[PDB]
């Protein structure tokens, strides 16, 4: 039964010319694509780039392969796949690529009685997505990947997902550290050109970031310093070492929290929404150690030539102003 | 809270077969190891089989071919499609959920279990 | 015409042979052409170059009679002929180009002359002395000879314009300016022979622009504004204090940038010299108030003000004085 | 050497490598075993880990037998890639290598029976998710996943040479970990399916222990100090107020220093850690501690202090009383529940 | 089978080691460069990425075949048996050749012999970038490319189209963050050298650094520093030690702020335009707290006024500094916004 | 011309499948390097890297020639026509020759078939590192050199020149470690299945300690000084003594935080550790030695052992325990 194997193997090889794809002065040849994404991972701001390990599985019939008197599926030897014809299929976002060679190249060459070959590919793709970060740390990525043919057109070459919708799986599977997978979709469309139209499939997810890490790291802490200059306006203002030692302080720990998140969060030089809320708490924490400066202006300065109405006039607007100016942030980012 | 439910199951006629299922709510567990526990009254508490986040079917030995484990990574649930059920079988099926450590296959493993739910097979 | 040239050429043509092996040394003429000297990585002893790296060689097994008087090949041809096992010794990773094509050359003239030439870029090891810095100087070098051939096998010789520099302001030298170029030969004796290292020197200067405005100027004011409490009336206790305890605070800040760019010296350099004086003085200044707090109000000393008010500043101005004549001068 | 020569020469005849033994006929059976000579380090910031490997796999070809004087080949590397070999490769596997210096560190030996042993050098790093949620004080199982990338449960099969647990063997230098503890390894089988088809998968857990020592001096202590410092203040007199006041502020702002450091140890998670909850308590403490002297402060009606011979000063506060109590109370109370919770975990 | 024949009987005879028309005429190589992308740029490397669908038409009377088709496509190992330009890039740190999952190549002959040889490239050039004016600076990255072993006698470099056409960049392929890319100028020239005579073609992108991040991270933190320093003018002399708490932490505040502006700027070790604002900066905040030594120097009560004898007047010293230092520190700006912005 | 007959008879017939007495004694191997440099030892991934001039001697009778009185030297392309030991790294991560401008390789033929073998190696080497004591530690890395495939039956291995094989160590200069010795150790790892040559080269570095009473040692002492000056300041000064302590605390924290980053991440106890944090306790003791002498004065004052006396006391143990405490410290750790 092996001996006849080889005598088939051998006889499918023979006269095989790999420079000629499958009906080769005929019809197009359809490529039906299916990923298995094994995982999805470092996911960059500073990059603008997503890393994912995926399984790409391509199929197509090609009748020179087709053999009789075999009822299995001959899985042949990965090395096989450079006697045959395999589409010149390449990434366009794609950056960084490899497919795994341990402990072999990891790919597969399964040739079934009709004439159909499956060609499998084990590839770690590190492929670019701008990212609009003004919304930053609420904010919905775009990441995809698209596939197209190097040198055929719709003519030569036809792409479809395998499957339809359920042609790329693993994606329940992923859980990213600070992203959610909300959907992704499948799209499958030719590029027209002048020249002729080119083969596309893309395939696209919708990452939403995560708050819970930036709530509890970022923005509670602005706040309690924020809170914590309010305190001034509950000392009496005689006490000038004691109101400019809160409200300089105050002013110091959040360039301290605005200088330490410089390093800690990813080098995205413009201006984010994170950017906007802790500017806007360093403009309350200034605008309350400024208030005890007119304060004591107005009881020493203007003394000789009401200091309490100030205070109890700050102990509400400061507290109100903040809060409002929370709702108008709030609403307009989540 | 994390509850896990057990649904489906009974008793079953001989040669039958039946799809357990288990909901979870409260974390989502696909990072989890879900597994299938067996105690039978009296006996001891027994692996079936276990399922990761890369769809490793594990299976005990003497439910390997048998049993087939499966999970929902959307719907964030565990089914089991018991085949070739034997009067054997008859115990309580629990669902677990944990990380794993030290186990994959001890009970002491996983902190997150089921009511469980009885499978008679009365013949 | 030029086909039945080259395989002429190459008609038994042995490339395992080194030419005139067994006669006389193979005298291998190197140039070189430095595009730009990359950033000079203190951290790790380190600095990137890249060049265009020339040799010729006379091979007579490569004469060939006709009216073309050179072949101008592109790379095909490199591994087929016996080409030099040039190596940089000092290279702790060199790499070739190979964008589009393999980036070589190939010419060899009717007389047997060959010119071989390929774009390097070496990331050359470079031991640094740093105990000067940010004032410091080097010499980075470039050693270069052959890997298996002794003195007695391949001869490198340099032509009178070997080394050449492009623009030298496109050069990648952030810290560093380029002020000259030297080139030397020697022999160095190893364990297999004597070698014959051809070596490239190249002076470099930091540039101290960056640390006068972030470092040095900085620690100055410190100190000086540490020297506000001698003024400050011996009454003001929480403003003395605060003032000497504070100025040590934001010293120790600027102390964590004094030795950020160089790697993990365990010897005194002249930036770690300033600063820890200006520690030294801010320190004192906080000390100077404990003491006249002490036998005053907490029971000559009482006339310690006015001996920090000259003191200080004329310890500092003379320790800058012995500073920057040293190193500078 | 002739007879040697011989042998290596006839065995390649009418030899298909792209075919594996017993291809429609019955399932190439594996044998696998693990020398780990050196488990390296683990890094949670990209949740993978490296691992020293020497992979030794063994099966039948029946096309390989010989006769003569020798009972076992030895192929060089040339001559082993003419031969058919399993498409091992690892599941969970992000970018291995495969030794080559000075040559290629592979073996492959041929019995007379027609026995292959391969045995290859590799450093594998895997990557190993982990649930950080209980961090510092986590554990996790690294697992080592691999089988065959192209031939299915009917094709290929892959076995434990020895008994599982004695098939993968760590060396007892081998651990070269910093913040965790290799208490030991699971050895498992089991069985996936894909769109390819169902494929047999062979499965190794390293149960690693983290290391809690360093986060206690670095992190937990000066939290605790810090939270401590600011409880003093309420001994402090009430008419004290740039001193207290300056005690509540700079103890903010040395948590504040406290909790950026902290927060550098650990990769960028979206979920709050056991450090977490701990450092945003300290927080409160060191907060409300502030809050207290400022309602203290606001009822202080004489703003001199009692002197020593002794007019009307101002009283205890009360306030100031209750939370010399209070506070050092509910910081012990959460202390002890927070290590008792975690620690039993 | 009319097509194999074809394709077997063009190499026959060829020898890709001689340049078409070898001592006949001269090698005219035609590139057109298309732009997917216009990479980041490192100001840290001086180097920006680009990735490129490289295109390069050349005519080989070798390669001449009469058939059926007008157009054939050959595989990468029939291509590499096939002279082709030696074109590299001068100021090409570590270029890419993408190979997923074939290698992205692809020649095309026609029955004429013209090959279109295109293929797509990662390219990481070098861009020169004086950083004097940072973060208020341009910089004309240049693409410098042409034939390594070939001189100007042997093969020349021509744009398919006007130079202005002949490189296109995509409308939504900028990878940029922290730069605006203005539009490219398109040329070429001749380069000699001691290995004879090139043709080089180069293409300058022009970009200027966005200054946004930098305003709110560096320049108004600093500003609102230098207001707060001068805010305790307006303190009673009295208040020495509300006064000099107040001096030394906005000097420590600003210490703060210039360690964490030069972290994100390049290792350069000279002054850039930051720089020189918070060193000004800086000497504003430490001179208001000289200025309270002045001050306090003078003041011969320590009780402050009382809310209903003798009290002290304020200081003819604070007065004058409540003008001086808020005026000079607002030309300051007009002279720095003014020097650099305008540039 | 007669050269060049030499070597094609010499590479005519040869099997490069047989080692040297294929059938007779194990073929000796002798080994010397040459390090070039030695860098990058780094605490956090437990392994350094190293340049070296690996060369290997060997007999082998198949390339003896007559005739010619010169050591060969050939190209370094016939290394992969002849037989090469098997030799391998057990403790290497990564290893490469390097390419430029060739493949750094030597092949030198001597006239009785003597092969002289040299290799330019740069390899990241894995040594396991204690740094309990860190940073007054002493480390030491090794490297062996094993044959993978062969016994001692078949292979042996020697140090050419037994110890002067390793030269250069002596002009290595390390920034933070200083060579104390280094050893060269040949044994046979005797297993039940066969015996294994080994050769061995081990360092032992000594870190520099320079570096760390600079940036370290130094700036806590001085810190810790500066909190017994409260001490003597008095006690009616609450705003003074609270600010003198409390910013030592900050400050020290400063040190800790700073040297957290600057330091290796070596997430265990050591001994930088255990100084840092006892001079945290130090000043955080120096703090509450004034909450103490103030509540004392002014909270059980009306009530009416001495507050002077606390102070006087603590003029004198403080200065004793520290210098006591760094006493017990550089005992046990030098
Ligand atoms: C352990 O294992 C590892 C992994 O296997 C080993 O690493 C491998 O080592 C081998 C041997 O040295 C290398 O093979 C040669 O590679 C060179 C270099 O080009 C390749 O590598 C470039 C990058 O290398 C750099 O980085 C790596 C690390 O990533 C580093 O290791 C290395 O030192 C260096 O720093 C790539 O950029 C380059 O890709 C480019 O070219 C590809 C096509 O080649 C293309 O697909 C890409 O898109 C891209 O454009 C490429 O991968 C090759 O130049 C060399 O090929 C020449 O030399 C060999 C010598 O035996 C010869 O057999 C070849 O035929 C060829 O020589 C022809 O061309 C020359 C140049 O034009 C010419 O001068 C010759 O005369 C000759 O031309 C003749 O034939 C041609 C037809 O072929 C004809 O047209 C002419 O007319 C004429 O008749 C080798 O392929 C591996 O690249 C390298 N791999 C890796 C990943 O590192 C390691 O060595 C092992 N260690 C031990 C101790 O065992
Ligand atoms: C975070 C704190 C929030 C507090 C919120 C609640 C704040 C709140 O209600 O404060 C009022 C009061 C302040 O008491 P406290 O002792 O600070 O102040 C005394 C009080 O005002 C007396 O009435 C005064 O005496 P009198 O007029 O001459 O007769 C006395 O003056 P004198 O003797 O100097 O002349 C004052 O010193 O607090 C409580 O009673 C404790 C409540 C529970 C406090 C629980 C604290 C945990
Ligand atoms: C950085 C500043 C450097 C200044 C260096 C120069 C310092 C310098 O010379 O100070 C002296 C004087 C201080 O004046 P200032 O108002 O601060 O102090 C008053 C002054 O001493 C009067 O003489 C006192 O009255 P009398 O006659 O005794 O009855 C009066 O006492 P009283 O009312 O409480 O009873 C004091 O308050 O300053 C100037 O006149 C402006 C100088 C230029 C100021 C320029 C400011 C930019
Ligand atoms: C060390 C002597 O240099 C050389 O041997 C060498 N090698 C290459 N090249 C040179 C000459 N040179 C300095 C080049 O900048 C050079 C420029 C070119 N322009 N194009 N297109 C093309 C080639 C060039
Ligand atoms: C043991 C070191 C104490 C330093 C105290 C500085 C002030 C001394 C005043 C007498
Ligand atoms: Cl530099
Ligand atoms: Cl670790
Ligand atoms: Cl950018």
């Amino acid at each position: 039964n092996m001996s006849f194997v080889k005598e088939t193997v051998d006889k499918l090889l023979k006269g095989y010319d790999i420079r000629l794809r499958p009906d080769f002065g005929g019809p197009p040849v359809c490529v039906g694509m299916n990923i298995d994404i094994a995982s999805i991972d470092m996911v960059s701001e500073v990059n603008m780039d997503y890393t994912l390990t995926m399984y790409f599985q391509q199929y197509w019939r090609d009748k020179r392969l087709a053999y009789s008197g075999i009822p299995l599926n001959l899985t042949l030897d990965n090395r096989v796949a450079d006697q045959l014809w395999v589409p010149d299929t390449y990434f366009l976002n794609d950056k960084k690529s490899f497919v795994h060679g341990v402990t072999v190249k990891n790919r597969m060459i399964r040739l079934h009685p009709d004439g159909t070959v499956l060609y499998g590919l084990r590839i770690t793709t590190t492929a670019a997505c701008m990212m609009d970060l003004r919304r930053y740390p609420l904010d919905e990525q775009n990441c995809t990947l698209e596939i197209e043919s190097y040198g055929y057109t719709t003519d030569d070459i036809e792409f479809y997902w395998r499957g339809g919708d359920k042609a790329v799986t693993g994606v329940e599977r992923i859980e990213l550290p600070q992203f959610s997978i909300v959907e992704h979709r499948l799209v499958s469309r030719n590029v027209v050109f002048a020249t002729g139209a080119y083969p596309r499939l893309s395939l696209s997810f919708r990452l939403k970031r995560n708050i819970g890490y930036f709530i509890l790291q970022t923005y509670m802490p602005s706040i309690l310093i924020t809170i914590l200059s309010w305190v001034s306006f509950w000392i009496n203002y005689d006490a000038s070492a004691a109101r400019v030692a809160l409200g300089i302080t105050t002013v110091l720990t959040m360039t301290t929290i605005n200088t330490h998140l410089r390093e800690t969060l990813p080098k995205i030089p413009y201006v984010k929404a994170i950017d906007m809320y802790l500017m806007g708490c360093f403009v309350f924490v200034f605008l309350a150690l400024l208030e005890y400066a007119f304060v004591n202006y107005i009881f020493f300065g203007r003394g000789p030539q009401d200091v309490n109405a100030i205070d109890r006039w700050s102990r509400i607007v400061f507290p109100f102003t903040f809060s409002l100016f929370n709702l108008v942030y709030w609403l307009y980012y989540v | 809270q994390v509850q896990l439910q057990e649904s489906g199951g009974g008793l079953v006629q001989a040669g039958g077969s039946l799809r357990v299922s288990c909901a979870a709510s409260g974390r989502t567990f696909t990072a989890y190891i879900m597994a299938w526990f067996r105690q039978a009254p009296g006996k001891e508490r027994e692996f079936l089989a276990a399922m990761d986040q890369g769809r490793i079917q594990y299976y005990g030995d003497s439910v390997r071919g048998r049993f087939t484990i499966s999970r929902d990574y959307a719907k964030n649930s565990v089914d089991l499609q018991l085949d070739g059920l034997r009067p054997e079988d008859t115990a309580v099926y629990y669902c677990a959920a944990g990380a794993g450590f030290w186990g994959l296959r001890t009970a002491s493993s996983y902190h997150y279990w089921g009511q469980g739910t009885q499978v008679t097979v009365s013949s | 015409d030029v086909t039945v040239i080259l395989n002429n050429l190459l008609e038994g043509y042995d490339n395992k042979l080194r030419p005139d092996i067994g006669v006389k040394p193979t005298l291998i003429h190197t140039d070189m052409y430095v595009n730009s000297i990359g950033p000079v990585n203190a951290i790790n002893m380190e600095y990137t170059i890249d060049i265009f790296f020339a040799q010729t060689w006379y091979d007579r097994r490569l004469k060939f009679n006709s009216t073309i008087k050179v072949l101008r090949l592109n790379s095909n041809m490199v591994g087929k002929i016996w080409i030099p096992d040039t190596f940089f010794r000092n290279s702790k990773k060199a790499d070739a180009h190979w964008i589009t094509t393999p980036n070589r050359m190939l010419r060899i003239w009717n007389d047997g002359r060959v010119l071989y030439t390929l774009r390097l870029t070496i990331d050359a090891e470079c031991q640094l002395q740093l105990h000067n810095f940010p004032m410091d100087e080097h010499s980075c070098p470039l050693e270069f000879s052959s890997y298996g051939y002794p003195r007695e096998e391949i001869v490198y010789q340099w032509k009178r314009s070997s080394v050449e520099v492009g623009d030298t302001r496109s050069w990648r030298l952030y810290q560093f300016s380029f002020v000259g170029l030297r080139n030397t030969t020697e022999v160095v004796k190893t364990t297999s022979g004597d070698y014959v290292v051809m070596s490239v020197y190249f002076d470099l200067s930091r540039r101290m622009g960056y640390f006068t405005i972030q470092t040095y100027i900085p620690c100055t004011l410190i100190v000086v504004l540490s020297w506000v409490s001698f003024w400050i009336n011996k009454d003001a206790v929480p403003a003395r204090t605060s003032l000497g305890i504070t100025t040590v605070l934001t010293m120790t800040t600027l102390s964590t940038i004094a030795r950020k760019s160089l790697p993990k010296v365990s010897y005194v350099t002249a930036m770690d010299l300033f600063v820890s004086v200006c520690f030294i003085f801010v320190f004192s200044a906080l000390v100077e108030y404990g003491t006249l707090h002490y036998f005053v109000s907490n029971r000559r000393i009482a006339k310690m003000d006015s001996y920090a008010r000259i003191f200080f500043p004329t310890a500092f101005c003379l320790f800058n004085l012995v500073y920057w004549v040293s190193y500078l001068y | 050497t002739t007879v040697f020569t011989r042998i290596l020469d006839r065995l390649l005849d009418g030899y298909d490598n792209r075919l594996r033994p017993g291809l429609g006929e019955r399932v190439t059976e594996v044998k696998t075993d693990i020398f780990v000579t050196s488990f390296g380090p683990v890094s949670d910031h990209d949740m993978e880990y490296t691992i020293d490997v020497f992979f030794r796999q063994s099966w039948k070809d029946e096309r390989l037998k010989f006769k003569g004087p020798m009972t076992v080949l030895r192929l060089n590397n040339l001559m082993a890639s003419k031969i058919w070999t399993p498409d091992t490769f690892f599941h969970n596997g992000k970018k291995s290598v495969a030794h080559n210096m000075t040559m290629p560190n592979k073996l492959l030996r041929i019995t007379e029976d027609g026995t292959l042993l391969y045995t290859m050098r590799l450093t594998v790093r895997a990557e190993c998710p982990m649930h950080l949620e209980d961090f510092p004080m986590d554990a996790h199982a690294c697992p080592l996943k691999f089988g065959s990338y192209a031939y299915t449960r009917a094709e290929v099969v892959y076995e434990w040479t020895r008994e599982p647990a004695r098939s993968v063997v760590v060396a007892e230098d081998g651990s070269r970990l910093n913040q965790y503890d290799l208490l030991g390894q699971t050895v498992d089988s089991g069985i996936v399916q894909s769109s390819t088809g169902e494929y047999v998968v062979m499965t190794t857990h390293f149960h690693l222990k983290r290391k809690i020592g360093y986060f206690v001096i670095q992190t937990y202590l000066p939290c605790i100090m810090t939270v401590i410092l600011s409880q003093v203040s309420f001994w402090l007199n009430r008419e004290s107020v740039p001193a207290r006041t300056v005690f509540g502020v700079t103890t903010v702002l040395t948590m504040t220093t406290l909790s950026i450091s902290a927060r550098n140890s650990l990769p960028k998670v979206a979920y709050a850690t056991a450090m977490d909850w701990f450092i945003a308590v300290c927080y409160a403490f060191v907060f409300s501690a502030l809050i207290e002297f400022a309602t203290v402060n606001y009822f202080t009606k004489r703003g001199y202090a009692w002197d020593g011979k002794s007019k009307t000063f101002n009283s205890v506060s009360k306030i100031d009383r209750l939370s010399r109590i209070a506070f050092p109370l509910l910081f012990g109370i959460f202390n002890l529940v927070y290590w008792a919770t975690y620690l039993n975990r």
